[PDB]
């Protein structure tokens, strides 16, 4: 706000407020929220699984 | 070809050549007969089930 | 002999008949259920517990998000915020991982999470668009600089090699892409298993006597 | 076909089992506070459920 930080790296989501307050620079990387989950095991039933 | 993978299919081939050639062998060298007719039906039996299954 | 012949052919025909058909209802109502959730559509399910970050970017983006898919999931988060909700990433780490419960995070913490652990996966991705970049409050040229910097750097190669040892982290198992819906050798091997043990049996009691 | 009818159904109904499937019926006092909370906070089974 009082520009003691004349430059500004962050992992930093461009949002609108953002940008409207701050001329961000060109995106260092691409990406947006993501799921995730737990990994499906495989449930083996054995050699015997007839 | 899709129901059964490729390794299934060479074990599949490679056990009805060797049924055929245990069956050659012991004809040429009938309670043993009957126990192997069974095995081979009941291994028939159980892939025809889980192909039929399978692709269903 | 006829007899016994046709009762035990009769017989044969209803024992094929109900395996075969045993194993066709198993293997079509496990083929019916996905192995994963409906993929970034995890509404309709209300089953598996999903959630964000307390008051982080995710959940300030479901909150100001009005699309049919994410309105539930927003309305069934703040339903259950003292749930769903976590404080923070490690926590919500942790709580997929002791139960049923799918969070929803920055494409590269689960990308980064997913490569230090493989008990994890990323389902889909890039459902919201944003990026990380520097920035300058003010109108300067220097940010400007910045920025064709980083163009002269996307232009060589530079990026991706140093992208990626900072997420390669430790090793990862390989895991199947594309496998199709043939029976696995474990789900058969058996009946191959007990068929040799058959004949070697056969074969004992053959030359036995 | 009989044993995928009476398999594909969950042998237990649970949050989710009953606002796919239509055989099985469901309700609950008029407006006792159940479908109060029916009608508002739209859970895309929970609106199944309610409609
Ligand atoms: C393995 O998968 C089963 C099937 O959904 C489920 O119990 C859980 O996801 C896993 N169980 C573990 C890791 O003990």
């Amino acid at each position: 706000i009082d520009h003691k930080a004349d430059l500004a790296v962050a992992p930093l989501a461009i949002t609108y407020v953002r940008e409207k307050v701050i001329d961000f620079s060109k995106p260092f990387m691409t990406l947006g929220i993501s799921i995730l989950y737990r990994k499906p095991n495989g449930t083996n039933p054995g050699v015997f699984s007839f | 070809l899709n129901p059964l993978s490729p390794d299934i299919w060479m074990y599949i081939l490679l056990a009805y050549l060797g049924v055929s050639c245990v069956l050659f062998v012991i004809a040429r060298f009938a309670l043993s007969t009957r126990i192997v007719g069974g095995i081979w039906w009941f291994f028939t039996l159980i892939i025809i089930s889980s192909y039929t299954a399978n692709l269903a | 002999t006829r007899i016994v012949g046709g009762i035990w052919w009769f017989f044969t025909l209803i024992i094929i008949s109900s395996y075969t058909a045993n194993l066709a209802a198993f293997l079509t109502v496990e083929r019916m259920e996905s192995p994963i959730d409906s993929a970034d559509d995890l509404a309709k399910q209300t089953k598996i517990e999903y959630g964000a970050v307390e008051d982080g970017a995710t959940m300030t983006f479901f909150k100001k998000s009005k699309i049919s898919t994410y309105d539930k999931m927003w309305a069934f988060m703040s339903s259950r915020r003292q749930s769903v909700l976590v404080k923070s990433n490690e926590e919500g780490i942790q709580r997929v991982l002791t139960s049923d419960y799918a969070f929803l995070m920055e494409s590269t913490t689960i990308e980064f999470v997913t490569q230090r652990n493989c008990n994890l996966t990323q389902i889909g991705g890039l459902i919201d668009s944003k990026g990380y970049g520097v920035g300058t409050p003010m109108g300067s040229p220097y940010r400007d600089k910045i920025t064709i910097a980083i163009l002269q750097l996307q232009e060589e190669g530079k990026l991706h090699m140093m992208k990626e040892k900072w997420w390669r982290g430790n090793g990862c198992p390989e895991e199947e892409s594309k496998e199709a819906s043939a029976l696995g050798v474990q789900n058969i091997g058996g009946i191959f298993i007990v068929l040799a043990a058959g004949l070697v049996l056969s074969v004992f009691v053959a030359v036995g006597e």
